[PDB]
């Protein structure tokens, strides 16, 4: 309603320009070290939200 | 008489075993050489360093940080930017700067890039050995050769990425040249993708901050207050860097760089949250 | 006249809002490499000799530009677009060290000519007063190289490829120190150094990224032992 | 012809870098000697 | 002697192999004494 979100797993060995950053779940303390390491393209847009 | 002869003879034999038992338990200090190749937009030059290694039983080998001392900085040879530029003029044509040239078609001239990098690496090996032979004495060379010399070739801000594959492949060839040196001198030069890697302006500024605080004796294990560290403003040839109160409310758009989390300093050393900024537009050129 | 020897080449090569930011800074990406760095309707550059006008221009173009360059946020960079925003929101009282070959020479040249006092305080107006007299100097063709004649008989020195552009660096030092003073927090001391002396009196190593690269591998006792001693030179052996 | 020459030349240059990149990442096997001295009551 | 996968025994029976393994199997400790320190330890 307020904002639209797009979160998906990053392509294995991407270009990754210095303008953008890859969001690691283990490094951001959202997931423990025992679970497999995952880097995602996490973006939120207020302008794309329903209202 | 006979009592003075017997008591001294036993003492010499006792002190002989005491010295031998100490050698097995006590830590041994060995001299080691460290090579850092300063590759820039203007020139590619070698830097030979010296360090004291502590070999303790069951603990392993570690370099004393305060023992790190530069011996001599090498001569200014042709930059890595020119090496690839000449490779693009001969194998892709001088029009490459404006006219679009296919990167896939240049993949056939790979051993030709290896020969170009070989020409520079042989001169950098010659310069390094010339420093090592002239600055180290004979007993120093025994310790320096036996341990092995790690090489850290880093291409700083100023060298263009080229937006294709050229620069990435050149570094793979450079590492192979270092890992396969001349066996004539005896100096075992070696590297890995961690040591020999291209560095950015912001990274360069962070290393310049670690250098300044180490030399000023500020950076250490014992905390004074978060350690009391001094900031730096380095205005180089290609890029300018500004790296430097407590618990200030910082915006969401700008992130405070933590040297411990970014794997630049260990957990045993006090936490350092710094404002690291690098601008190409402020660099001399 | 060479394209590689041109000082605008690193800016021309790199050049969503990135395309707009480059064009506004006179570096149009759509234009060819030849006219991208070529100054339109210009043939001769004439030196007017004014430090205050040079400071204002260095401020409006390099230090605090109204339309700045992208300045991307990587793993090592904080995120600030320009110098003016750094001391505005993230100022610190921590001591500062100003380094750089051309940067150190800007202070030394003023010191040797007696205009700048022997005591290096770091006061912006004391630095600006000395640079205002030096940058307003006359240039006359001599028998043994061109000389820089200082006004009201203060002294003279040979003009070279590193002395003519020194006044632009003097304006950069004045502008940068002005933003440091304007901020909430001001450094403990402002010092200029080429190398830091150790306990023996002589410096162990030169300033730059060199020692930092060594330490960031060396300090990690376990990782350094595994790559430099466990694997070592014996790793690359068939 | 010219297409078969170009495609093979690129492939040789591509496989050259692939082999070089593998040497840095892959594990290396080295032969080592171990000495054990059996000291007893007899010998 | 115990035969291996090739048909021939790798080593003779006794305390010999056990002494090697009890140092070798401890990956971290073996790397510190035999590779980190190594022969370079006893050097003046």
């Amino acid at each position: 309603g307020a904002s639209a979100q797009i979160v998906f797993p990053l392509q294995e060995g991407t270009v990754l320009p210095s303008s953008v950053r890859a969001v690691n779940l283990q490094r951001e303390r959202l997931l423990p070290e025992r679970y497999p390491s995952a880097d995602v393209v996490s973006v939120s847009f207020m302008q794309l939200g329903m209202a | 008489g006979v009592d003075a002869d017997t008591e001294k003879r036993i003492n010499v034999g006792k002190t002989h075993l005491q010295t031998l038992r100490n050698l097995e338990t006590r830590c041994h200090d060995s001299l080691q050489a460290l090579v850092v190749i300063d590759a820039g937009s203007s020139s590619t030059r070698t830097n030979v360093f010296l360090a004291k290694t502590r070999s303790c039983p069951n603990k392993g080998r570690s370099i004393d940080p305060d023992s790190i001392q530069l011996i001599r900085e090498g001569k200014r040879f042709t930059g890595l930017r020119v090496v690839l530029e000449e490779w693009l003029d001969t194998y892709a044509g001088k029009d490459w700067e404006s006219r679009p040239v296919d990167a896939r078609l240049l993949f056939q001239y790979v051993p030709q890039m290896h020969e170009g990098a070989k020409k520079l690496m042989q001169l950098l090996e010659e310069d390094t050995v010339a420093i090592l032979d002239s600055q180290l004495n004979e007993e120093q060379k025994v310790q320096v050769k036996a341990l092995g010399i790690p090489v850290m070739l880093c291409s700083t801000a100023g060298v263009r990425d080229f937006h294709e594959w050229y620069r990435d492949a050149l570094f793979v060839l450079l590492r192979h040249l270092i890992n396969n040196p001349s066996p004539a001198h005896g100096y075992k030069f070696f590297t890995n993708p961690f040591w020999t890697r291209p560095i950015t302006g912001a990274e360069e500024g962070l290393f310049a901050f670690i250098t300044l605080n180490h030399l000023s004796r500020r950076l250490g294990e014992d905390p004074a207050r978060r350690n009391d560290l001094a900031g730096v403003v380095e205005v180089g040839g290609a890029s300018a860097q500004i790296v430097f109160q407590e618990g200030t409310v910082l915006p969401s758009s700008v992130r405070a760089v933590n040297l411990q989390r970014e794997r630049l300093l260990p957990e045993r050393y006090p936490s350092a949250d710094v404002v690291s900024v690098s601008f190409m537009q402020l660099g001399m050129a | 006249e060479d394209v590689r020897k041109n000082r605008l080449k690193p800016l021309a090569t790199y050049c969503v809002t990135n395309e707009m930011q480059c064009r506004e800074n006179s570096i149009d990406p759509t234009k060819p490499l030849a006219e991208r760095m070529k100054i339109e309707n210009c043939s001769i550059i004439e030196g007017t000799g004014n430090f205050d006008k040079c400071v204002s221009q260095v401020e409006s173009i390099l230090v605090a530009p109204k339309l700045p360059l992208p300045a991307n946020i990587e793993a090592a960079s904080s995120g600030f677009e320009s110098v003016d925003q750094v001391f505005r929101f993230a100022s610190s009282t921590a001591p500062m060290f100003i380094t750089g070959r051309e940067m150190l020479a800007s202070i030394d040249t003023l010191k040797d000519h007696r205009l700048l006092r022997s005591d290096f305080s770091g006061d912006v107006e004391e630095l600006a007063e000395a640079a205002r007299e030096f940058c307003s100097s006359e240039v006359i063709i001599r028998t043994d190289g061109p000389v820089i004649q200082l006004p009201n008989a203060r002294g003279e020195q040979k003009l070279n490829s590193l002395n003519f552009d020194l006044c632009k660096t003097m304006a950069l030092t004045v502008s940068l120190l002005r933003h440091m003073a304007a901020g909430e927090n001001q450094p403990s001391f402002i010092k200029w150094e080429k190398s830091i002396a150790g306990p023996d009196g002589k410096p162990l190593a030169d300033l730059g990224w060199q020692v930092g690269v060594i330490l960031h591998h060396v300090l990690f006792t376990e990782e350094w032992g595994r790559t430099a001693y466990e694997a070592g030179y014996s790793h690359n052996l068939e």
